[PDB]
């Protein structure tokens, strides 16, 4: 009103902001889907700023009128709606609903409540996971992950009312004061109970639609939504959000969520033949089983698992993975599906899966697009190798000792198609064989949020401030070859990590690189890295320096391979260039500093002094 | 966030600066609501604690709350207010006590009113504990009088008795013989006061007023209108017992007088109510009056209770023609009042929505009231009904931003609203559908039936029959009639579109037909389509449904009133036409009427009302009115789930086809000639399914749908030649058609058996049909086996040849014994239609073929049904439980069972009454009563002890019913002396949850002793029991139990009449309770005793408990001068 | 031989494109017989489920789309037979989640078609197959079974099911409860109080769990405070005999209750003013 009074005295214009909203409310009801799409885009630009203003009744009314568009015949109106509803903060909308007295009644004098969050979440976002268009299902799944942080429910232990809920968000930003595989978390997570409550309600609603689904589209959309949720809110961190009671404890907490639904889908006659929904189910099944870890691990088959109720689920997933990887190996080698744990010829549902995969790869063999990430045979193979790599953290030499010769056979077929994930799978087999895997190495209110907790943390901080091994050789030899003939820096990182792991397992480097060709080639990359000609060098530098630093300890091969004086002259050779310090020089120093100061003399003191002269 | 946070911080500051009274004063005086709202924030709790530690601050805090008590009255704000006031300073106790008594104690939230009471008690107890010179300075006498005079004048003193006694203790520290005119005075003390407590007892009291006085008693301004529906229901129980009810005719005249008197207050011209002038001012003055608005639902509740019975009354009790217009005006004004209340003053009471919609539903069903509202004079009334029903539906069912589906202009709006509502019956008004989940289940049946009736009005009917897709296809005829809305019937060129035709079929099936003209028009339209295979199939399904709709009973073609005719295969039971059978029909009829209330599907009952069940079975003779539900006791087919009214195979029995049409080995219904329809279809279908050699082969789908159509429309056949041509056609079809078609066989097999059974099952028909049945029982496809069992049930109605029975009955008996034994322990995992039709076939064989079916069969079937009935709620579904148990009751009551079979049913019936579930126990009680009366000792004393246990262990519903039947069971199986000790013991026992039910059992037992001349025996048992009555532990329950006992013992008609008054005052010990107790005990002493040794005995028992001022000491004081 | 199974598959797809649902379903049953002879149990359970869906579609067209009075229900019998066979297959394949899903599909069709008493038995069968491996899915199945028993007017059967749900939700969801189980607990608590006020059991039928609930209302926890004050007020008004309190509470409670709970509160007020079992 103060801004509008200023422009009205300067211009003489009688116009008012309340005169616009009727024109959006009109154009949302247009006969043309393109007008309707553009009107939905216009609501996306302003709805949250309206809810944040003295016109917040009009912002609430736009959210009511836009929900009509869920029934539109045009998919772009459905995706614009999903993207619009994902902008909304339901803590703020719950505050606006609680002050409404006329808007609950609307036209026709309704006698209940608006219930906008329940209508958005259930009647739009979870409903459009059942859409026949996979583009709509994908945007519905992505919109749901944006909503979980912003939902509000009554009787929450962290926020009793929506005004306390909005004050938490506003305060949390401005008053802010071997390596295990991707799905494992052994430390006790400290979690927001309000987020874990919201996540519990969302997962319960999506798993209800999954188990009750009568259409292939809705089953597939629910799997996509649960797979992306398990990525954004990891099952091992958020275990009480994922928990359905299945392991009868905390019913530092652990879970398998709804893994029995997902493994029943993976053994069905129909569900495995959609490659996208199948690969989402593999990733979700891997994540659900890995989130059991420190509670399911001990203190015979799968002897590491003391929780014998999960052993059938692990054997089922592991045997499914070996069969589907063996199918890919047959398709890539062009071998017909006919004449041990990966055997599939006697199983008609796996013969149908083979013919889908063969047809998918036949289209790949006759086309030349090399930027497309959405290619379904490669995505499927990559997902199966990733989940096998994840399940190998729970394995022991007694579990893989009959399988390892078989799996390395499949990896030799798969290496040309997915070399990076085949290399990860080799590393997890080596961890399992040498015994270095996980299985072997084992009342709040406004005063609280707006002042008292921030001031308590600040004052306490000021107070403290005053105080089988021969089977692996041809795959390591393929990896060493391909590093010298590739421009994929993501593969090159992974081969340096494999070589670092072989050096840490005390494998002799003179067996891997007798003629010094690999160190010679790795050193010859620094010419191109320094002059700015090696593309994506920012990805490879820290792995090269970690590897050369391990090679500095191997003095016993009659002579030292490189030595810290050369690594330091490589490091300042990068640092002297015009290339940015944060992507280049700093990532080269981090391996050197932890080695020279944390891990590890008349030479060594001078090297520490030289490195401090570089840090300055 | 800033508004709340800045108060919290300023409270945290003032708690460190308590010398600075200016900031404390400004917080209290300007932010009291925000302090009370935020009282859970730690600094605000500390601030309120500092205000409690200060005399002047506590005074400001109290005076501030007084200035905001029009707010601070939402439940959570009132709770928070009392939580602040609890700790307040000792020197302010008179001021806060005043705030409690003259503002906060008046509140309607019951849990919060006890918090105000408890806190007020604590503050007056502090004022009694403090030194009196301070306490009378806190409470002047000119305030201490106000609070007590207000507590008396507001009626709070009789609810908050402790508080008034503490104010009394504080002020004291500072300063007759019973007759008609007595009886009418007792009843007006209960019936001339506005309340909704004890309405069933209140009706029973008005029923004993002399018939000459009842009209004057119910016409007085003081009479509680809430008694009109109870009186009409109680009086209908007398009419349906064959008596004249003086109470029903009084209540009828008063309901119609009050309905007419309410219409005489409306404006003399009517305008359509629209949710979006002087007339609207008059309506705001009428509907805004709290007296008039309360009168509308209460009179509507009485009107609905009259209208729901009216077609079953004597002809002089039917609607007066002169009051039909006023009833339509009243029913319209009630929905307008409910709609006006929803706009201005939130949702009505659920009982008040229900009463308005009940009247509207019932008035549209009656043909007299229908003839008024469908007239041109009533167009604005018809539009108002439509606007109000649409408005109430959206106000309940549709959230803001949703919509229901996803001429004067009020006429066009009415058309569109009824068409929108007729589509909503698929979804929003479909009971148990996902779209119905926002409608509460008491509204769904009412709204469905109201919408089907409104869609039949001449104003909107032809519009509503047009498919919405045809208006979108740009069709645009000019309408023309008395209302300007008569559209022509849809052109046959539109019905060539599949989805337009599906939309048309839905509307003709949902609405039915309003006259024979509309039937003949829709017949012509569907033959115009019938003359693409999918359109032909839909046309065969539509014409089948049209012809079957003529078979609907009390008014043909009207789905809002009527359901399909049933002609059950089972006969009247001759065992009921006997001395013990007639007494069984009464007691079993009480139990059956309650099983219907509990378990019936209620498909033909739209309105809420128990005790309204009816079956669509006409009185049948060679060519009537419906046979009453009390005359069909065990006649309805065993395979039909209770209260389901949908079509089934076996709908019409072979004996009914033979009797009604005279074709032993009705042609016009609602003026439709079903003979010319069914003859045309039989001829058309006979050409299509047996095509000539030059014609293209008929599609298999069309053959199956035509043979299904024959199976259905053959219920309308009227001549032997029709069943003969049906039989010949289906026989030749079975010869040429490939025998592996199990999709055809499921219709062809029932249809062939039905035609063979009507033709009389002679040797040339019977051998082919037997060979068809034996092979169909071996099918892979379960619906075709269920079809064979319905075919078997059709042929069992015939006088079969011995040589076909010797062949057929063994195969049927083997199939039943092989299939029932494998499933009886786990019925829930098997097809319920297969189990129900098997049990019906077995029960028909045991009753009608007991010499051809072996003696092992009857024993084996009873053993397997016992295994089903002994299964848990999960293992045996309720539908199989009730249908098997009514089949076993028929078996026993038919007298074809052996004495050993009957003894096995006795053992079954007694075990099955001992279950948690009240409806399963109530049915098992029906079987046990059937066993005992057909059985006409220590055994009967066990059986009566089961009934007494069901009263003690039972829910109030089952216990009340068991207590209604128990008096007749006692009189039928015992000399009174054998059970008299149990009857009085079970009334007295401290383990009795229901003394109020047992009071009527004692009353009925003592009244049968007076009527049978045993008046010498009631004095023996009163004098014997009196000691045990004085030992009842609470003196209120002891005095009350003796009041019931002496009322039960009295020969005096007016003392015997007051039992409902005594029952309605259970556990009270007011002066009126002691006064009545003394009078009813005096009546027993003056009239039932005469012997001076018994007068001495009576006084000697009272002396053991006659402590001073007790009701016993009052009674001895009253007796000792007689 | 499998070639007959693909030919029956093609015939089924073509007959479905012609809307010939009973013969399309019959072709899927012929595929199931081919899968049985090949010992491909997963393919047999698939073929039987697709046969059942075509029969359920035929029943929905007859009783929902067209509302034919001549629909006595023969395709529902065919559907339930094929679902029962596929459930029996999934249980011997060791797949109780797939068996439960087909029970829920039949229960949903029976509820939609106006058979809630039959739907409640199939909802309870689904719950029992789920319970040892999917507790929260089993609670979702019991919630539907309770909803069906209220539509069937089996109020004591609903009181038993909500009592089982609240015990299971405390046992698997825990004194605070996780988000999804807490929503189950609030539904059970409010519905059980209204059912205990409707049914009014004698001291022989007050279980420890029922008495323990009615003591709490004679501290709101998972319930919102305004509803908890209104429920405490309703328990007091019905333990008194205050019809004008129950009337005024029913209007304040209407916005806070579900439609199923507003029906229960209507039944409490109706049973208070006009009791059942008197024959008048
Ligand atoms: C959607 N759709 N399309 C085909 C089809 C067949 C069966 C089922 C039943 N459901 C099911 C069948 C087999 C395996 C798993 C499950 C899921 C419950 C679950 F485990 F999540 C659904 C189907």
């Amino acid at each position: 009103g103060d801004w509008m009074g200023t422009i009205r005295t300067l211009t003489g214009n009688t116009f008012s902001l309340a005169d616009c909203i009727p024109l959006l409310r009109k154009t949302l009801k247009d006969e043309s889907s393109v007008t309707c799409k553009l009107a939905c885009t216009a609501v996306r630009n302003c709805v949250m700023s309206l809810c944040s203003s003295s016109y917040s009744e009009l912002g609430l009314q736009l959210i009511i009128d836009v929900l009509t568009l869920r029934n539109s015949s045009y998919w772009l109106v459905r995706t614009e709606l999903l993207e619009t509803l994902a902008e909304i903060d339901f803590r703020l909308v719950s505050f606006l609903e609680a002050k409404a007295e006329n808007l609950h009644r609307g036209a026709h004098h309704y006698t209940g409540l608006l219930k906008l969050q329940e209508r958005v979440l259930n009647n739009v976002v979870i409903h459009l996971l059942g859409d026949e268009d996979p583009r709509v299902r994908h945007v519905a799944a992505a919109s749901l992950i944006r909503l979980v942080p912003k939902l509000f429910y009554k009787c929450d232990q962290g926020q009793a009312d929506p005004v306390v809920a909005v004050a938490r968000d506003q305060s949390s930003v401005y008053l802010k004061l071997t390596r295990i595989y991707r799905g494992y978390n052994l430390l006790p997570s400290i979690t927001d109970v309000t987020m874990e409550n919201n996540l519990s309600r969302v997962i319960a609603a999506v798993s209800h639609e999954l188990i009750t689904s009568t259409t292939r589209a809705l089953t597939f959309g629910c799997c996509e939504a649960l797979c992306l949720l398990s990525t954004a809110f990891p099952v091992c961190i958020w275990s009480l959000g994922w928990h359905c009671g299945v392991p009868p404890l905390s019913a530092k907490s652990c879970t398998v969520g709804m893994a029995t639904m997902i493994l029943t889908l993976l053994s069905s006659a129909w569900f495995p033949l959609d490659l996208s929904a199948h690969q989402d189910a593999l990733i979700l099944a891997g994540n659900l089983l890995a989130a059991s870890a420190p509670k399911s691990l001990r203190s015979e088959v799968w002897p590491a698992l003391g929780d014998r109720a999960l052993v059938p689920m692990v054997e089922q997933l592991f045997s499914h993975l070996l069969k589907v990887i063996n199918i890919c190996a047959h398709v890539l080698d062009d071998v017909a599906p006919g004449p041990s744990l990966g055997s599939f010829y006697h199983l008609p549902s796996y013969l149908k899966l083979h013919d889908v995969l063969k047809a998918t790869h036949a289209n790949y063999k006759v086309t030349l697009d090399l930027q497309n990430s959405t290619e379904k045979f490669g995505g499927f193979l990559r997902s199966a190798l990733d989940v096998l790599s994840q399940i190998l953290e729970l394995a022991t030499l007694q579990d893989i000792g009959k399988c390892v010769e078989e799996i390395l056979g499949y990896l030799k077929s798969c290496f040309s198609r997915e070399p990076m994930m085949a290399t990860v799978c080799v590393q997890q087999l080596l961890k399992t064989l040498f015994g270095t895997n996980l299985a072997s190495q084992f009342r709040p209110g406004l005063y609280h949020y707006c002042f008292m907790a921030p001031y308590t943390h600040f004052t306490q901080a000021l107070a403290d401030a005053s105080l089988h091994i021969r089977l692996f050789e041809p795959l390591v030899i393929k990896a060493l070859k391909q590093y010298t003939t590739t421009t994929c820096v993501q593969l090159q990182k992974q081969v340096l990590d494999l070589l670092a792991q072989l050096v840490q397992l005390r494998v002799n480097y003179c067996l891997l690189d007798s003629d010094q060709v690999f160190i010679g080639f790795v050193l010859k990359q620094f010419e191109y890295i320094e002059v700015g000609q090696f593309r994506e060098s920012e990805a490879i530098i820290p792995n090269i320096f970690f590897f050369l630093v391990l090679l500095s300890y191997e003095r016993y091969h009659s002579k030292q391979i490189i030595g810290i004086p050369k690594i330091i002259q490589l490091c300042d050779g990068i640092m002297a260039s015009g290339r940015k310090a944060v992507t280049h020089a700093i990532p080269a120093l981090q391996p050197i500093v932890h080695d020279l100061f944390v891990l590890r003399g008349k030479e060594l003191e001078t090297q520490k002094e030289v490195v401090v002269s570089m840090l300055l | 966030i800033v508004r709340r946070g800045a108060l919290i911080l300023f409270c945290d500051y003032v708690c460190q600066n308590l010398h600075d009274s200016e900031h404390l004063t400004w917080l209290i005086v300007n932010h009291i609501q925000d302090l009370i709202s935020l009282s859970h924030e730690p600094p605000v709790q500390d601030f309120i604690s500092a205000v409690h530690r200060n005399s002047a601050a506590s005074g400001l805090f109290i005076q501030a709350i007084q200035s905001r008590c029009e707010n601070l009255s939402t439940p959570t704000m009132l709770k928070k207010t009392l939580q602040c006031l609890e700790g307040i300073h000792l020197s302010q106790s008179g001021a806060v006590l005043t705030l409690y008594v003259d503002r906060l104690l008046c509140t309607p939230f019951r849990v919060l009113a006890r918090m105000v009471d408890i806190l007020a008690c604590r503050r007056v107890e502090m004022l009694l504990a403090a030194n009196l010179q301070s306490s009378m300075a806190q409470l002047p006498m000119e305030e201490l009088n106000r609070i007590q005079e207000y507590l008396q004048s507001s009626g709070l003193a009789q609810r908050h008795q402790r508080l008034y006694s503490l104010l009394d203790r504080f002020r004291l520290s500072t300063m007759v013989s019973p007759d008609k005119d007595w009886y009418v005075h007792l009843v007006k003390s209960q019936c001339w006061t506005r309340s909704d407590s004890a309405l069933l007892e209140g009706a029973e009291l008005v029923n004993r007023i002399p018939a000459e006085d009842m009209n004057a008693f119910m016409m007085n301004s003081e009479f509680n209108l809430s008694l009109l529906a109870p009186c009409l229901s109680l009086g209908m129980s007398e009419i349906s017992g064959g008596q004249k009810s003086a109470l029903f005719e009084a209540a009828r005249e008063v309901t119609l007088a009050r309905v007419s008197g309410t219409v005489q207050q409306l404006p003399a011209v009517h305008h359509v109510f629209q949710p979006e002038a002087a007339y609207w001012s008059k309506l705001n003055d009428l509907f805004g009056d709290a007296a008039l608005y309360q009168s509308l639902p209460t009179l509507a509740r009485a009107l609905a209770q009259y209208l729901v019975v009216v077609s079953k009354l004597p002809s002089h009790l039917h609607l007066p023609p002169e009051k039909e217009k006023d009833i339509v005006k009243f029913v319209v004004a009630t929905l307008e009042a409910l709609s006006w209340h929803l706009i201005h003053e939130q949702i009505p009471l659920s009982l008040d929505l229900q009463a308005g919609l009940d009247c509207c539903c019932l008035a549209l069903q009656l043909p007299g009231l229908w003839s008024v509202v469908s007239s041109t004079e009533f167009v604005t009334h018809a539009c108002s009904l439509i606007h109000c029903v649409h408005f109430i539906l959206e106000a309940v069912a549709v959230q803001p931003g949703e919509q229901l589906l996803s001429n004067p202009k009020y006429i066009t709006a009415a058309c569109e609203m009824v068409a929108e509502m007729v589509e909503s019956l698929q979804s929003v008004l479909a009971l148990g559908h996902k779209r119905n989940s926002g409608v509460p289940a008491f509204l769904t049946p009412l709204l469905r039936n109201i919408i089907i009736s409104l869609a039949r009005l001449p104003l909107v009917n032809s519009y509503t029959r047009v498919p919405p897709l045809v208006w979108k296809l740009g069709w645009s005829p000019k309408p023309g009639g008395d209302f300007g809305t008569a559209f022509p019937e849809i052109p046959v060129e539109f019905l060539q579109e599949k989805e337009v035709f599906k939309e048309f079929i839905y509307r003709i099936n949902t609405l039915g037909w309003t006259s024979r003209t509309q039937f003949e028009e829709t017949w012509a339209t569907l033959l115009g389509v019938l003359v693409r295979t999918q359109i032909n199939v839909l046309a065969v399904q539509a014409i089948t449904s049209l012809v079957l709709s003529a078979m609907t009973v009390p008014v043909a073609g009207n789905p809002a009133v009527s359901c399909l005719e049933q002609q059950p295969r089972n006969k009247p039971l001759k065992a009921l036409d006997t001395r013990f059978g007639r007494k069984l029909s009464i007691i079993r009829g009480i139990v059956e009427q309650e099983i219907q209330a509990m378990v019936s599907k209620r498909e033909n009952i739209a309105t809420h009302h128990l005790y309204q069940a009816w079956d669509p079975v006409p009185s049948l003779s060679p060519a009537g009115a419906l046979i009453s539900h009390e005359k069909l006791l065990l006649q309805i087919n065993p395979e039909r789930e209770l209260g389901s009214m949908s079509y089934k195979l076996g709908q019409v029995s072979i004996h009914s086809v033979w009797l009604g049409n005279s074709i032993t080995p009705r042609k016009h219904r609602a003026g439709v000639d079903i003979h010319s329809c069914s003859q045309f279809l039989l001829e058309l279908y006979s050409r299509w399914i047996l095509p000539s050699s030059s014609a293209r082969r008929t599609p298999a789908i069309l053959i199956s749908e035509v043979v299904r159509s024959l199976l259905v429309v053959s219920d309308l056949f009227t001549e032997r030649n029709q069943f003969e041509l049906m039989y010949v056609t289906l026989t030749e079809l079975r010869r040429v058609h490939p025998s592996e078609d199990e999709i055809l066989a499921q219709y062809l097999v029932p249809a062939t058996c039905k035609a063979a059974a009507v033709l009389g099952m002679d040797k040339a028909v019977a051998e082919p049909v037997s060979r068809l049945l034996e092979s169909t029982l071996r099918s892979s496809h379960l619906p075709s086996r269920v079809g064979a069992l319905h075919g078997i049930l059709y042929v069992l109605e015939c006088d079969l040849l011995d040589d076909t029975a010797k062949q057929l009955i063994p195969v049927i008996s083997d199939y039943l014994l092989s299939n029932l034994k494998g499933i009886a322990h786990c019925v829930n995992i098997h097809s319920q239609q297969h189990v129900l039709v098997m049990c019906a076939t077995a029960f028909y064989l045991i009753e009608n073929y007991p010499l051809d079916v072996g003696p092992e069969f009857s024993a084996s079937i009873i053993q397997m049904c016992g295994v089903m009935l002994s299964g848990s709620e999960e293992s045996t579904p309720s539908i199989i439980y009730h249908c098997a148990l009514r089949g076993l009751e028929r078996l026993l009551l038919s007298e074809q069972l052996s004495r050993l079979d009957a003894e096995s049913l006795v053992k079954l019936s007694v075990d099955r009454v001992n279950v948690h579930s009240p409806h399963r126990a109530m049915a098992a009680l029906g079987l046990m009563l059937t066993c005992m009366y057909t059985g006409k000792v220590i055994v009967a004393m066990e059986r009566v002890s089961v009934l007494f246990d069901r009263i003690r262990k039972g829910f109030p519903c089952e216990a009340r019913v068991v207590a209604r039947i128990l008096p007749q069971f006692l009189d039928d199986f015992f000399p009174p002396q054998d059970i008299m000790n149990k009857v009085i013991g079970e009334f007295l026992s401290n383990q009795q949850p229901y003394p109020q039910f047992m009071a009527t059992v004692v009353y009925k037992v003592f009244q049968t002793l007076h009527s049978t001349g045993q008046s010498s025996m009631v004095r023996d048992w009163v004098m014997l029991s009196l000691s045990n009555f004085t030992q009842r532990a609470p003196v209120a329950m002891a005095t009350w139990s003796l009041s019931c006992f002496f009322v039960s013992a009295s020969t005096s008609p007016w003392v015997a009449a007051i039992l409902p008054h005594v029952i309605s005052r259970m556990g009270k010990l007011e002066q009126v309770d002691v006064n009545l107790f003394c009078l009813v005990a005096t009546d027993f002493y003056r009239h039932q005793i005469e012997e001076e040794l018994d007068r001495r005995a009576f006084q000697s028992v009272l002396e053991v408990v006659a402590a001073p001022g007790s009701p016993y000491h009052r009674l001895l004081t009253c007796l000792r001068n007689v | 031989v499998a070639e007959a199974g693909e030919q029956f598959g093609q015939l089924g797809r073509e007959l479905r494109a012609q809307e010939c649902l009973p013969y399309a379903a019959w072709c899927q049953l012929a595929v199931a017989r081919c899968q049985q002879a090949l010992f491909h149990g997963p393919g047999e359970a698939l073929a039987l489920t697709e046969a059942a869906r075509l029969f359920l579609r035929q029943e929905r067209d007859a009783r929902q789309r067209l509302v034919c009075p001549a629909a006595y229900g023969e395709p529902l019998q065919a559907a339930a037979s094929a679902l029962g066979a596929a459930v029996r297959l999934h249980l011997e394949l060791g797949q109780p989640a797939a068996a439960a899903a087909l029970c829920l599909e039949l229960a949903a069709a029976l509820r939609d078609l106006g058979q809630p008493a039959a739907a409640a038995g199939h909802f309870q069968r689904a719950a029992q197959l789920q319970l040892p491996q999917l507790p929260l899915a089993a609670l979702q199945a019991l919630g539907e079974a309770a909803s069906c028993q209220l539509l069937a007017r089996d109020y004591t059967g609903a009181l038993a099911v909500f009592t089982r749900m609240q015990r299971l939700a405390r046992e698997h969801g825990s004194p605070a409860a996780l988000g999804a189980f807490s929503d189950v607990l609030v539904r059970c608590e409010v519905s059980r109080v209204l059912l205990l006020l409707l049914l009014q059991p004698p001291p022989a039928k007050l279980l420890p769990e029922h008495a323990q609930t009615l003591e709490k209302y004679s501290s709101s926890g998972q319930l919102p405070e305004e509803l908890f004050l209104l429920l405490q007020s309703l328990v007091m008004a019905t333990h008194e005999k205050d019809t004008e309190a129950i009337k005024s509470l029913q209007v304040e409670m209407w916005p806070l209750l579900t439609a199923e709970q507003n029906h229960l509160l209507h039944l409490v007020l109706q049973e208070t003013i006009s009791p059942s079992g008197q024959g008048v």
